[PDB]
């Protein structure tokens, strides 16, 4: 805790506080490790008052445990079921894909890690009639591309005019920058906790590679605070508000001491839930929208199984 | 040392002495988050310091196109040229050789590509307005010795070769005394040079062009077919570095190079015999590339050999060639023979 | 709940902050200032500072970003099959990268693109401005001149054709001298330099509102010597295409990079690909590749996020860029 202000908790005074900065004890945390009691007698202060004020703060502070079975209850209408277009990873996530986890694609140049995200954005806005956000940090974001694939599939102006304004871009190129937009979102969310529509469920990072690849590098340790940092706040936001997160990553090293492995390091690979590795074909049938997709981590379904996607026939 | 003159606060240049960063040089040298490290501070006043300190090593004049075209005198490198002794190879190049990057000269052996660097050598030496620099030449020879002997025998001819200027200021002119020459033995010992004699001369004003009699040749003895990183990065030091004098004095650099057969079993060369040497390394390196071939018996069974100067590319070059022979008085061109 | 991590705030004060048990911007929002220095030991600037900094730091749709790109043109290239291939030219708002073998033709591309971005809108242009940035040295005023003239003269013969008033208000403007009086020349012999170019950049298109094109000839050529530090050359390369793409998308320019192939022995066969590693691939939105085949130029589409990779040939004239 900061400096004292009214409201906090009841029975604050200055003189409390006085004493307890004068005895080396402020902040909340030394205050509960260091015994009640010490404090208590050795200050000479009113017992009663302080495991009062010891408890309502501690109770106002912390998060109460609770049952099981209720909460799994709520979680069975609370969660969502979103489809893309393709059931590969349909049938082995469950028969469905989870609202509130951090799934991600790992691919390449000219993988097709946009293209999928293109067309689920559209799937999501146009078919199921919810609003999305997206945020692009590399302007792999064009219009014309998401005209094209909502005219694949309706024929009234109407419904393309509607299914665009419910798509919300914003353009990030540096980490602060992304950092901010997501606590806006977070504060504007929390804000609309009263109302039941017009609140984004789909949240899509184009590339979050390419804003923090810069801060790497060196013997330093700032670079890997920031993207963990930004990890943790994205699966707050995932978990607490409901939404689907998808995000974008690079491969590294394909030499014989390293195998194809997802970019940004070992600590990266602990924060996402899902990972779809895409693939281009070689030798006949190459080129085109013909690539391979592959489960590399799931956490619940046996892994290692390879289909087929195309994107050319696609939308 | 320099940066005390930029406007700042003093806590950054309190940490800018604290972590031993000497010019905008240096600082320029590092990233955004290595400065961010050694400096410990935040990052928009890393950007202010970036900012001003490019602000003091560039940024005052706004160089339009118009002071590259209409200003002349200002810009030489862009409208003077370096005459080849010969106007009809002159009308081929649309003036001669430019003052700025590098020259590649290639071609097979007995092509004449060693009598072109000696009328380039001499054809320095005349005023601006005979198409010269006022000034000498440097020759580095890294194959075989030096031939004395053709040199003083086109030294005599000289009157004979250079008929339009008139000869009153050609016996002032002292051919000999303004061309040094050099030797070599390996790519060590080039490199050496290059780094160390070369700018000495060039600094001085003696000499205004650099020739280099055979790159290929201290190459070709070192490196094979399973030594190409190390050969790779030999030729890229090599060309900076020419590159960077080239462009620091304003001196024309002529690389005279081997070639090697198709071996026909891509780069441009389709249906060539034969393409220069050193690989695709060394052509991005370049500027303008000639090439220099003759015709044997075969194609040259007329009585006298058949010898066409060809333009491979150039920025503003069409691809073209032309004929020439190669007599007593040096080498000229043949009238009326440019392709188009 | 804002973790402080989360702000551009200096290393020591937020250390000290931390240290003394803060870890919210919602209350340091009104602590007084006297008391927040005295409490951690700090002084009224990098208070004030800090509070600036953290107090300081729009919603537009799919609609409004289909309807900008559609009021915005393309910049023409004067190659027929190029413009349909490529969605009707240069893009604007993104990084395009263009690679090939030597003395293929890519300044002549950015030459043409230089002119070509002076094209009046009646005609069907953008009516900018540019910018060149040569690292090479390989920038020859006759060659603009050149190109200019045939432009000029292409643009008079299409304008006499349609006989229209409306064309000739918009031709006596565009004469020889004024067109390239708006190309601004730079030259950067050394890495350094171009990054610093780069720094300094925003500014001077703040000054110079009217530039629609940035042009940099050469990206491999500072970065390919004397540098054995390879990650170096790494961080400096994606600081360097972060910095484009957000110039690029926030004064609405098209930056157009060229880059340099290198022999790859795969195989037995070697074959050519794009310098600068395998993480660079991605770091243009667009990238096109310039073949020879049997003595036929070829542009052949690599990577874009809206059309499939094509194949179409081309060939340069006296004229300039053009196709058949
Ligand atoms: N790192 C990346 N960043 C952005 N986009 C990427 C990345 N890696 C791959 N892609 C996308 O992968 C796609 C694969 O190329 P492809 O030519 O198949 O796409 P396309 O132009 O959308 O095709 P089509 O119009 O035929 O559907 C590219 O369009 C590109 O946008
Ligand atoms: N009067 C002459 N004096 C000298 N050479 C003459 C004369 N007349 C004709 N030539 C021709 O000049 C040519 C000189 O060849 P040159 O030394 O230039 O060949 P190169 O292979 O390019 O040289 P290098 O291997 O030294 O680079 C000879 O092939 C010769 O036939
Ligand atoms: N005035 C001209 N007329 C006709 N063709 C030209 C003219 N100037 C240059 N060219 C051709 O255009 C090509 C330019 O290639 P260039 O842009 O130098 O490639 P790079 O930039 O990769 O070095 C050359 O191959 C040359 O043949
Ligand atoms: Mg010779
Ligand atoms: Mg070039």
């Amino acid at each position: 805790m900061g400096v004292l202000r009214v409201g906090l908790c009841p029975g604050l005074t200055e003189e409390m506080i006085q004493l307890l900065r004068s005895h080396r004890i402020k902040t909340v945390v030394d205050l509960v490790s260091a015994d009640l009691e010490e404090v208590a007698q050795k200050c000479g202060l009113s017992y009663k008052a302080l495991v009062a004020l010891r408890r309502v703060l501690l109770a106002q502070f912390s998060a109460f445990p609770v049952n099981g079975a209720d909460l799994y209850e709520e979680l069975k209408t609370s969660t969502a079921i979103l489809s893309t277009g393709i059931g590969s990873l349909d049938k082995l996530l469950d028969a469905g894909l989870y609202t509130g986890e951090v799934t991600e694609i790992v691919g390449g140049p000219g993988s097709g890690k946009t293209q999928v995200c293109l067309c689920m954005a559209a799937n999501v806005a146009h078919g199921l009639q919810q609003n999305v956000l997206y945020v692009d940090s590399n302007g792999g974001l064009t219009a014309s591309r998401l005209l094209q694939l909502l005219q694949a599939k309706t024929q009234d102006e109407e419904e393309q005019a509607e299914a665009l304004r419910r798509i919300q871009v914003v353009h990030a190129f540096d980490i602060f920058q992304m950092l901010d937009v997501l606590q806006e979102l977070r504060g504007t969310v929390a804000q609309q906790v009263t109302g039941s529509s017009g609140t984004v469920k789909v949240v899509v990072v184009d590339s979050v590679t390419a804003v923090v690849s810069p801060l790497l590098g060196g013997q330093q340790r700032e670079g890997l605070a920031l993207m963990m940092q930004l990890a943790r706040e994205l699966k707050t936001l995932a978990r607490d508000l409901g939404m689907a997160v998808v995000v974008t990553n690079h491969i590294t090293r394909d030499r014989d001491s390293g195998r194809l492995k997802p970019a940004l390091g070992r600590s990266w690979s602990f924060v996402p839930s899902t990972r779809i590795l895409l693939d281009t074909i070689e030798g006949a049938g190459a080129s085109g929208g013909r690539r391979m997709a592959c489960l590399a981590k799931s956490s619940r379904q046996p892994t290692g199984f390879q289909e087929m996607v195309d994107i050319g026939t696609w939308g | 040392m320099d940066l005390d003159l930029l406007d700042l606060n003093p806590r950054i240049i309190a940490a800018i002495k604290k972590a031993k960063l000497k010019s905008v040089k240096e600082v320029l040298h590092f990233s955004g988050p290595d400065l961010k490290r050694l400096t410990n501070l935040s990052s928009p006043e890393v950007w202010h310091l970036l900012r001003t300190a490019s602000l003091h090593l560039r940024g005052s004049s706004i160089l339009t196109a118009l002071q590259l075209h209409q200003q002349k005198e200002r810009f030489p490198t862009q409208h003077q040229r370096l005459s080849l002794g010969c106007p009809v190879l002159d009308a081929l190049l649309r003036g001669g050789l430019p003052l700025d990057g590098i020259t590649e000269l290639a071609g097979r052996s007995s092509a004449g590509k060693t009598q072109l660097a000696l009328q380039l050598c001499l054809a320095v030496q005349f005023p601006r307005q005979h198409g010269g620099l006022e000034a000498g030449a440097v020759y580095i020879c890294t194959e075989d010795a030096f031939p004395h002997k053709r040199l003083q025998q086109l030294m005599a001819q000289q009157p004979r070769l250079r008929t339009d200027v008139p000869g009153e200021l050609l016996q002032k002119l002292r051919f000999g005394s303004q061309i040094f020459i050099e030797h070599v033995a390996d790519v060590d010992t080039l490199l050496e040079c290059v780094n160390k004699k070369v700018p000495v001369l060039l600094s001085r004003g003696m000499a205004r062009l650099v020739v280099i009699d055979s790159v290929a040749a201290p190459f070709r003895c070192e490196f094979d077919s399973q030594a190409s990183a190390p050969r790779a990065r030999h030729l890229q030091s090599l060309g900076a570095t020419l590159r960077e004098l080239s462009s620091a004095f304003q001196s024309p650099v002529l690389c005279i190079n081997q070639v090697t057969e198709a071996m026909e079993e891509p780069l441009g060369f389709w249906d060539e015999r034969v393409s220069p040497a050193l690989g695709i390394t060394w052509a991005n390196q370049l500027l303008v590339r000639l090439l220099a071939d003759r015709l044997r018996e075969e194609e040259a069974a007329l009585g006298c050999p058949a010898r066409t100067l060809r333009v491979l590319s150039a920025p503003h070059l069409p691809p073209s060639s032309c004929s020439y022979t190669i007599s007593a008085e040096g080498v000229r061109g043949t009238p009326g023979t440019q392709s188009h | 709940q804002r973790d402080l991590v989360s702000f551009p705030l200096s290393p020591a004060v937020r250390v000290k902050l931390v240290s003394a048990g803060f870890q919210t911007a919602e209350e340091l929002l009104e602590v007084k200032p006297s008391e927040l220095s005295k409490e951690v030991g700090i002084s009224k600037a990098e208070a004030l500072e800090t509070l600036q900094i953290i107090r300081r730091e729009k919603k537009c749709t799919a609609l409004e970003l289909l309807e900008q790109e559609h009021t915005q043109g393309f910049i023409i290239t004067f190659c027929s099959a190029l413009d349909d291939i490529l969605g009707g030219g240069v893009p604007l708002m993104k990084t395009t990268e263009i690679c090939g073998a030597p003395g293929v033709g890519k300044t002549q591309l950015c030459m043409q693109l230089a002119v070509d971005v002076q094209i009046p809108e009646c005609f069907g242009g953008v009516a900018g401005e540019a910018v060149f940035i040569d690292t090479e040295g390989s920038f020859m005023v006759d060659r603009v001149v050149d190109l200019a003239t045939a432009c000029i003269q292409h643009l008079q013969l299409i304008a006499e054709k349609h006989k229209g008033e409306e064309h000739r208000k918009a031709l006596e403007d565009f004469t020889l001298d004024n067109i390239l009086s708006h190309i601004y020349y730079f030259r950067c012999r050394d890495y350094t330099e171009l990054l610093a170019q780069v720094y300094l950049l925003p500014d001077f298109l703040s000054e110079h509102s009217k530039v629609r094109l940035v042009i940099v000839d050469g990206i491999a050529f500072p970065f390919r010597h004397d540098l054995d530090d390879l990650s170096l050359r790494t961080r400096l390369l994606n600081g360097l295409a972060q910095q484009m793409i957000s110039l690029a998308n926030n004064h609405r320019l098209a930056v157009i990079l060229t880059n340099q192939m290198t022999t790859k022995i795969d195989r037995n066969q070697a074959l050519l690909v794009p310098a600068l590693g395998e993480s660079w691939g991605h770091a243009a939105t667009i990238r096109l590749i310039f073949h020879w085949d049997r003595k036929q130029r070829l542009a052949t589409l690599y990577k874009s996020p809206s059309q499939k990779e094509c194949t179409v040939l081309f060939q340069i004239k006296p004229q300039g860029f053009r196709d058949t």
